[PDB]
RNA sequence: AGUAGUAACAAGAG
RNA sequence: UAUACCUCUGCUUCUGC
RNA sequence: AAUC
C-alpha cells in the first residue's frame, strides 16, 4: 500500500529504467506541477535551491561552517559508532539482526574479498571499503 | 547529609513566574571537561593503562592522590569505582524550571522548593561556597 | 518556543491581525524525493572540498535508487478444511 | 536469561561465535583493566596487545619479588611459545 | 629506490616496524621512503645497544643464555603498548614518568634512554634536544661521520660503542655505492589529504539518479555551484 | 467458539 | 516409519530514524 | 556577576 502510493504521487513525471539494477524507477523532481489538491512529490529544483539561498542569506557563514563541524567530526569517528543503531537489516543472511552483529557479519565478510578498512580503525576507509564493495564481481561471505 | 542536616520553612501559596535555564543538576568535588575528569580517573584506577601526562596530571595531584588512598581498602569492582567518581567530577547540567534558587544543593531539591502555585523554603546542610552568596 | 512566540507575536503591526495556523502535513515521507535531498547536501557543501561533497552526496544517491522488501507474504487459508499456509514475497504470483 | 528460542532454530552456531568472543574480551579486560571503562585504541593485534602487557607483568614482577624464579621461568617459557 | 635497499640490508622486523610506526602517525611509507629509513636506522641503533646486553639473577650486566635483557626496546612498538611499557617500568622502579616517548630503558641503571640520528654534528644534536627533555632522559647520540655526544653517566660501554658505530658508517658507505645517498639528503615532505574517490558502480548509480533535464552528475554539480535561482 | 478487526491467535518445533 | 503419554521452546524471521 |  506504501509502495502503490508512493509511485501514485510521482506516476505523471519521468519513469525510467536502471541499467545497474535492472529496477523499474520513477523521478517527479522538475515534473509537471499538480493541478489539484492530490499530494504532489513533483518538487522543483530551482525553487528549492532559492529557498536555501534564502536561508544562506538570513544565515551566514552557516552552512561551511556546519559542513567544516561534521567533517572535522567523520575524522574523528571511529568504525564503533556503527554499533548503536539498534536492529539493522544483515545483507548477508537477509534478516534484520543486532547492530553489533551485523556490522560484524560485514567486516568479516569485506575481509575475505580483500577489503580491510576496518582495521584502520576510522570510519571514512570502512566507508571507502562499502563504495568499492559494490565493484567487486563476485562477494563472498561466510554461512555455517 | 544534606537532607538530614536541612531545615524546612513555611510553604506559601501564591502565584510563581518560573523561568526555563541550564543549571548543575548534582553539586560536583570538582568540576572538569569530559576528558579531564576521564584521565584523572585513569591515574586513580588504572594508572598503568593512563598513556600520555597532560597537564591535568598535575594541576588535581592532591585529588587524585586524595582518591586512591580513599578508595584502597575497597573490594568493589574497578568499573563501579570509575562510574562513582564520574559522577563526583563529570557535570550534568540540563534545562529546568527555576525561581529564586540556582544553585545544585537546591537544584536536587527542586520538586519540593516551588510548584506554579505554590513557595517552599528550604535551607539544606553542610557548607555553603563563598561565590555563590 | 515559548520565546520565539512572544518575538513574533509582538512583532505584529498594531491595528492589524496576527494568526496561528495549527498546521500538519500529510504522506510527508511518501513525496520527499531523495533528488533533492541530493541537490540539499552540495549547497550545503559548496566550500568544502570534493571529497567531503562526494561523501555526503552518497547517502542521497543510495535512497534514491532503493529497492524494498515486502514483509513476510500472505497467509493463505481453507476454512472447511482448516488448514493455513504463508504465500511468502517471490510467491506472491505464483497463483491466481 | 536469555531467549531460549534459539536453542530449537538453526543460529545455535552463533551461541559458541559469542562464546568464542566473550572468552577473548573477558581475557582482554583481566590483562587490560581499563577496557572495561575507557574504549581501549589501537590498528596492531589484539593478541600482540596482550603478550606485551604479559611480558612487563612478568619482568616487573619477578624483579620486585611478588613472582619467584621457578613460576618466572615457567612464564617466560610460555610466552616464548606464543 | 631505497625501498630495495632496505628489503637487502634490513631485517623484516624492522622493515614491518617502521611501516607500523608511520601508520599511526597517518603517513604512507611508500610516498616517503627516506623518512622510513631515518625509523629504520634509529631502529636498529636501539637493537644493536640490546641484542648483546643480558642481566644475571645476582643483578649485574654481561654479554650473550637467561631470560631478561639489561635494555628494554620501546620504540617499534605500537603507541598504545610503549606508553603501558613506559609508564610499567617508571611506576615500579619509582620515578616521574617522560612527557615524551623514551627509546630505551636500562634495568640495572634504571633511567631513560633516548637515541637520535643526525647527519652534520652530534654536540649540535644533543644540545637542541637537552631543550626539550631537560634531564628526564639520558642522551646517546650518534652520527654517520663516526661522531658522538653521549650522556654524562652514559651506560654504552666501550665494546658495544664500537659496535654501534662500525655499522652507522657501514650503511652510509653502503648508501652512496647505489647512489641512494643523495635522496636521503635532499628535502622530502608531502601533505598529507583526505583518501576518498568513488568506484565505477556507484558513480553510475549516481549518474541515475539525478532531476529530470541531466545529462550526469557532472551536469548537477555545475549547475547548483553556478547558477542563480532567485525569483 | 471466542479474542479480535483490514490479520492474526485459538500452541510450535525435533 | 519408530523412539516421542518423550524432549526442547514462550520477544530471537519481521518491531526502524 | 555570565560561560562550560
Amino acid at each position: 500500500d506504501t509502495v502503490i502510493r508512493t509511485h501514485e504521487y510521482s506516476n505523471k513525471g519521468k519513469q525510467y529504467i536502471s541499467d545497474v539494477t535492472g529496477c523499474t524507477m520513477v523521478d517527479p523532481t522538475n515534473g509537471p506541477l499538480p493541478e489539484d489538491n492530490e499530494p504532489s512529490a513533483y518538487a522543483q529544483l530551482d525553487c528549492v535551491l532559492e529557498a536555501l539561498d534564502r536561508m544562506d542569506e538570513e544565515h551566514p557563514g552557516l552552512f561551511q561552517a556546519a559542513s567544516q563541524n561534521a567533517m572535522e567530526t567523520l575524522m574523528v569517528t571511529t568504525v564503533d559508532k556503527l554499533t548503536q543503531g539498534r536492529q539493522t537489516f544483515d545483507w548477508t543472511v537477509c534478516r534484520n539482526q543486532p547492530a553489533a552483529t551485523a556490522l560484524n557479519t560485514t567486516i568479516t565478510s569485506f575481509r575475505l574479498n580483500d577489503l580491510n578498512g576496518a582495521d584502520k580503525g576510522g570510519l571514512i576507509p570502512f566507508c571507502q571499503d562499502i563504495i568499492d564493495s559494490l565493484d567487486r564481481p563476485e562477494m563472498t561471505f561466510f554461512s555455517v | 547529609m544534606r537532607l538530614d542536616n536541612a531545615t524546612w520553612g513555611r510553604i506559601t501559596f501564591g502565584p510563581v513566574e518560573r523561568v526555563r535555564k541550564r543549571v548543575l543538576l548534582n553539586p560536583l568535588t570538582k568540576e572538569m571537561p569530559p576528558d579531564e575528569a576521564s584521565n584523572v580517573i585513569m591515574e586513580i584506577l588504572f594508572p598503568k593503562e593512563a598513556g600520555i601526562p597532560r597537564e591535568s596530571t598535575w594541576i588535581h595531584r592532591e585529588l587524585i592522590k586524595e582518591k586512591r588512598e580513599k578508595l584502597k581498602g575497597t573490594m568493589i569492582t574497578p568499573i563501579v569505582l570509575a562510574y562513582m567518581l564520574e559522577r563526583e567530577l563529570v557535570a550534568r547540567r540540563r534545562f529546568l524550571p527555576v525561581a529564586g534558587a540556582t544553585s545544585a544543593e537546591f537544584i536536587e531539591m527542586l520538586h519540593c522548593l516551588q510548584g506554579e502555585n505554590w513557595r517552599q523554603i528550604y535551607h539544606p546542610g553542610g557548607n555553603k561556597l563563598t561565590e555563590s552568596r | 518556543l515559548s520565546n520565539a512566540v512572544a518575538k513574533m507575536l509582538s512583532n505584529c503591526p498594531p491595528g492589524g491581525i496576527s494568526m496561528t495556523v495549527t498546521g500538519d502535513n500529510t504522506k510527508w515521507n511518501e513525496c520527499l524525493n531523495p533528488r533533492i535531498f541530493l541537490a540539499m547536501t552540495e549547497r550545503i557543501t559548496r566550500d568544502s572540498p570534493i571529497w567531503f561533497r562526494d561523501f555526503c552526496s552518497i547517502a542521497p544517491v543510495l535512497f534514491s535508487n532503493k529497492i524494498a522488501r515486502l514483509g513476510k507474504g500472505f497467509m493463505i487459508t481453507s476454512k472447511t478444511k482448516r488448514l493455513k499456509a504463508q504465500i511468502p514475497c517471490p510467491d506472491l504470483f505464483s497463483i491466481p | 536469561k536469555r531467549n531460549r528460542s534459539i536453542l530449537n532454530t538453526d543460529q545455535r552456531n552463533m551461541i559458541l561465535e559469542e562464546q568464542c568472543y566473550a572468552k577473548c574480551c573477558n581475557l582482554f579486560e583481566a590483562c587490560f583493566n581499563s577496557a572495561s571503562y575507557r574504549k581501549p585504541v589501537g590498528q596492531h593485534s589484539m593478541l600482540e596487545a596482550m603478550a606485551h602487557r604479559l611480558r612487563m607483568d612478568a619482568r616487573l614482577d619477578y624483579e620486585s619479588g611478588r613472582m619467584s624464579k621457578d613460576d618466572f621461568e615457567k612464564a617466560m617459557a610460555h610466552l616464548g611459545e606464543i | 629506490s631505497m625501498d630495495t635497499f632496505i628489503t637487502r640490508n634490513f631485517q623484516t622486523t624492522i622493515i614491518q616496524k617502521a611501516k607500523n610506526t608511520m601508520a599511526e602517525f597517518s603517513e604512507d611509507p611508500e610516498l616517503q621512503p627516506a623518512m622510513l629509513f631515518n625509523i629504520c636506522v634509529h631502529l636498529e641503533v636501539c637493537y644493536v645497544i640490546s641484542d648483546m646486553n643480558f642481566l644475571d639473577e645476582e643483578g649485574k650486566a654481561y654479554t650473550a643464555q637467561n631470560l631478561r635483557p639489561q635494555y628494554e626496546v620501546i620504540e617499534g612498538m605500537p603507541r598504545t603498548i610503549a606508553w603501558m611499557v613506559q609508564r610499567s617500568l617508571a611506576q615500579e622502579h619509582g620515578i616521574e614518568t617522560p612527557k615524551y616517548l623514551a627509546d630505551l630503558f636500562d634495568y640495572k641503571t634504571k633511567r631513560f634512554i633516548e637515541v637520535g640520528i643526525t647527519k652534520g654534528l652530534a654536540d649540535d644534536y644533543f644540545w637542541k634536544k637537552k631543550e626539550k627533555l631537560g634531564n628526564s632522559m639520558e642522551l646517546m647520540i650518534f652520527s654517520y661521520n663516526q661522531d658522538y655526544s653521549l650522556s654524562n653517566e652514559s651506560s654504552l660501554d666501550e665494546e658495544g660503542k664500537g659496535r654501534v658505530l662500525s655499522r652507522l658508517t657501514e650503511l652510509q658507505a653502503e648508501l652512496s655505492l647505489k647512489n641512494l645517498w643523495q635522496v636521503l639528503i635532499g628535502e622530502e615532505d608531502v601533505e598529507k589529504g583526505i583518501d576518498f574517490k568513488l568506484g565505477q558502480t556507484i558513480s553510475r548509480l549516481r549518474d541515475i539518479s539525478v532531476p529530470a533535464g541531466f545529462s550526469n552528475f557532472e551536469g548537477m554539480r555545475s549547475y547548483i555551484d553556478n547558477i542563480d535561482p532567485k525569483g
